[PDB]
């Protein structure tokens, strides 16, 4: 097991020290200026760090998520707080908010919509994925409202590119502004690491077992979605991730949450990286993120499909 | 001393829409009560009752001895290892955001141990066969260190010789280990073969007591809708007792 | 002809029983006697023709219908619309059922006594109910060779009786041939004339009176089977019972 | 009576379509108004989409034994969207969108199939990735001035831009694909059944299965061709339908049909009443759609 974590925390470093040398300025065989030394702690290195993490976090909130639900098919959109997000971040751009007013829109309709889950949910696991999906349609309704009666000069570009998201505007504000929830959330998600394999008891068990599951599903949905809200607060929509990750974390440590958790942060950390700096690297433009896990994760989903 | 109290509950049973009165029964520590119904007829609902899942239309339920469950089945789509479930069972000896120690995988270890089963710890339980699976879920309930433990039929689904085994099991845990035990079960023949008292549910009905009171041929006729009678037998010198349920093709 | 299948030398795996043969006679019960995972399942799937066997072959001469031990649906399908789904190969491709298929299909409930239901939701009945549903959709398809799939285990035992009932029926009064799996020894002595012992190791096909029997069930199922002749009011009739430690 | 329900689900169509009239620019009593060649085309494409779509959704949900399912698990929605897309990109005519959303829906499931119940649903979640990567793509690379907007507005559905050119275009599979379906009506009951009783059924169920999928896609990459994207009908739709009439395919694809298209017809008049601003209808079948989800699984 140690083994494993510890050479998932090199590739981590090789392959963070590797971005070095991709880009405009960078280095080529240098193995660890004015400018270059500039480039890296004002622009590299934050954008690095931001893939790093919000690789984790998605991919740390789908592996919650997917031993809530039960099921290996579920990802950190099934609450629907990246549509609620969305939405948020819509809102704040249509009415041409400030980034400190995007930010609380984001966060403020995603944990919103957390609450009206949570509402709805109390007036069985399968309904909380119905309640998400009646919000989801809601607020990507609401989305398309806004980007229909919004300029088509400026306002509707800038609603389209956010919604693809990406890390190309990333910088020490933002890494930070995210970095504080992350670290909070991580961290009892972490010491929580244990207490998740009892989400896959059932009800009699679990109440001879003295598990409340009901509080303990809630305080996992919360850091879950609160860890997305802020991802999509500084970096737009980002999706197949947490679908994949916890699996090619699973082949890699096995079931157990204790040792899964850390794994899958790891491998997501690492993985959102080298998909970010291919973003960087395929073309002379910009291409968003998005587009990329989505080309790379897709197939490579049915790769992992494919080997039952 | 006494393990479990039950006076005069009332409670509905949503499937069958009926409703169970004035349910009375109480068992002592080393007692082995079967619970003696056909599918559905609120063994279910009775089980939730006793771990108090719900509160009950009337009545009230006080257990004496802590309580551990084992369900007839596990199903997990996560390749969890026979370990990894019967650790589960230290769930009470953990605090939230703590996790197990060096003692729980020793007493999760001894539970595989008492049941012979160390060999299978690092197995992937799902590729174990019926029978052991059920054995581990016996195991996760005694990790847990319950005195009363309540087995949602155990038996039904698993091969004879499996079946034996968890007889065996069950009447050791009793009589060695002090522990209070309660299954459900539609097989009279097992009723005979360990508990001592055993509790009839038939349509809203029911009767509870010393088992050769209450497992008799006219009890388990108006029970079953089909005649039964008891049949002695000897084999080998040795005596015992049996029912067979007479189908019309039998004739 | 007087046969109505026969199995030769048939051998078969999913991935890795070998030398199987017997043969049917028409009105014949067969009893697969066996526990869950031991074979009797995938026997049923060969003689239907899911899978093509490995080794041997299988000769079918009546046409045959199946009744699995379930239908699950998440569709409230009523009782007639169920049965109805047996008039299927009766039926073109691109039409719909006429007259004539309603009729035979509530000849098929009337036959039962179960025409009260016709209009009832599937899911709405007990299991017994639903299993004589299925053994009706069956009937309805106008098979000789019935197969059934554990017909008699998730049932309670007055459910049980009227199913035991109406396999013997089935064979004795409507010239049909039975083959059903089962676990239990008892209900083979009761309608089978013909049983099938599977294991995952061997097997033995013969006439029920000289294959069950104390030394080949205690050898099948892996614990010692106690076989005695009971007696009810001057019917007499031989019983089985495992023999459990705790049970001596 | 089931011939009662039909009745009253025609007539409460109809009646729809009149009160669609007295709506708009030039409308009824509660000659210089002959704007019916461009509203009557709009009543009958909107009857016809709800009647397709909702038909789609209700084989798709029987095929997959899931009453989750929507016209959308297959992946046809998804490639066809991006034909279109792939079309506007490079300023196709009308017909070249429709010859291109078309060629891209049916390939999409020549791929679901080449790449072959779950595993389907599995794959037409990945092509429906890739398609919509693509899409983005697309989307990302191309003038935010011209391009872009058009792109953006073809892709969430509306009946704005109606006109009989479209109408018989559709009509056309509509009618072909529907017809079939409908002769399928019974046998579709089958698709429930479980290998064992399809074999001893004599039920060829891969290729009916096939069939189904195949008519059922084909039917919703016409109407994106002349429609665009437009969701939460095939989801309800056959729910409401099954309050009605009952399980039985032979008469819930019927059924289906009416009360689908009386629906759209419905969500359409909502539209157009509550803003002269064309908001398009996709929005509003998601904004009615999902809360009436919602009391439908709250249950009756």
């Amino acid at each position: 097991y140690p083994k494993i974590l510890f050479g998932l925390t090199l590739l981590l470093v090789i392959t963070a020290v590797i971005s070095l040398g991709i880009g405009r300025y960078s280095l080529s065989v240098p193995q660890i200026d004015p400018v270059q030394q500039q480039v890296i702690f004002q622009v590299r290195l934050p954008r690095i760090l931001t893939a790093l993490c919000v690789g984790a976090g998605l991919a740390l909130s789908g592996v919650v998520l997917q031993g809530i639900f039960r099921n290996p098919l579920v990802n950190p959109h099934i609450i629907g707080v990246t549509s609620g997000s969305a939405f948020g971040g819509t809102l704040a751009i249509f009415f041409g908010f400030s980034l400190y007013g995007l930010f609380t829109s984001t966060i403020l309709f995603g944990f919103g919509t957390l609450a009206l889950v949570f509402l709805f949910s109390f007036k069985s696991l399968l309904m909380l994925i119905l309640i998400g999906m009646i919000l989801s349609g809601l607020f990507s309704a609401l989305v398309s409202l806004l980007q229909y009666i919004s300029d088509t000069e400026e306002k509707l570009p800038s609603i389209v590119f956010w919604l693809m998201g990406s890390f190309a505007t990333s910088n020490w504000e933002k890494l930070l502004f995210f970095f504080v929830p992350f670290l909070l959330c991580s961290s009892i998600l972490l010491s929580l690491s244990w207490r998740l394999n009892l989400l896959s008891l059932d009800e009699k068990e679990a109440k001879a077992l003295g598990v409340k599951m009901a509080p303990l599903r809630w305080l996992v949905i919360f850091l879950s979605g609160s860890l997305v809200a802020c991802q999509v607060a500084i970096s737009g929509s980002i999706g197949w991730v947490g679908l994949i990750i916890p699996h090619l974390s699973r082949m890699l440590v096995g079931a157990n949450h204790q040792s899964l958790l850390p794994c899958t942060m790891l491998v997501g950390a690492t993985y959102m990286l080298l998909v970010d700096n291919v973003a960087r690297s395929l073309s002379d433009a910009e291409i968003p993120i998005s587009i990329l896990t989505a080309l790379i994760g897709a197939p490579l989903f049915g790769v992992l499909v494919y080997k039952l | 001393n006494k393990a479990l109290s039950v006076e005069n509950l009332g409670f509905y049973y949503q499937a069958e829409n009926f409703l169970f009165q004035q349910l009375n029964f109480d068992l002592n520590k080393g007692d082995i009560l079967a619970v003696l119904g056909q599918n559905g007829c609120g063994k279910s609902t009775l089980l939730d009752l006793l771990l108090g899942i719900h509160r009950p239309i009337q009545g009230k339920i006080e257990v004496y001895q802590s309580i551990g469950f084992v369900p007839q089945f596990f199903s997990s789509p996560f390749a969890y290892s026979v370990l990894d479930i019967v650790l589960m069972g230290r769930s009470t000896h953990i605090n939230t955001f703590a996790k197990p120690k060096s003692h729980d995988y020793q007493v999760a270890m001894q539970a595989l141990d008492y049941l012979n089963l160390t060999h299978l710890a690092k197995r992937e339980f799902t590729s174990l066969s019926g029978g052991q699976r059920q054995l581990i879920l016996i195991a996760r309930a005694i990790a847990s260190e319950c005195k009363l433990i309540l087995l949602d039929e155990p038996t039904s689904a698993l091969d004879l010789a499996n079946q034996d085994i968890v007889l065996s099991l069950l009447i050791d845990l009793a009589q060695s280990q002090n522990m209070t035990v309660v299954f459900t079960t539609h097989q009279p023949n097992q009723v005979v073969a360990i508990a001592n008292k055993t509790l009839l549910l038939n349509k809203q009905n029911f009767k509870f007591g010393e088992t050769r009171n209450i497992l008799t041929s006219e009890n388990l006729t108006a029970l079953f809708h089909l005649p039964m009678f008891e049949q002695q037998a000897q084999y080998k010198e040795s005596f015992f007792t049996h029912f067979v349920p007479l189908y019309k093709t039998l004739l």
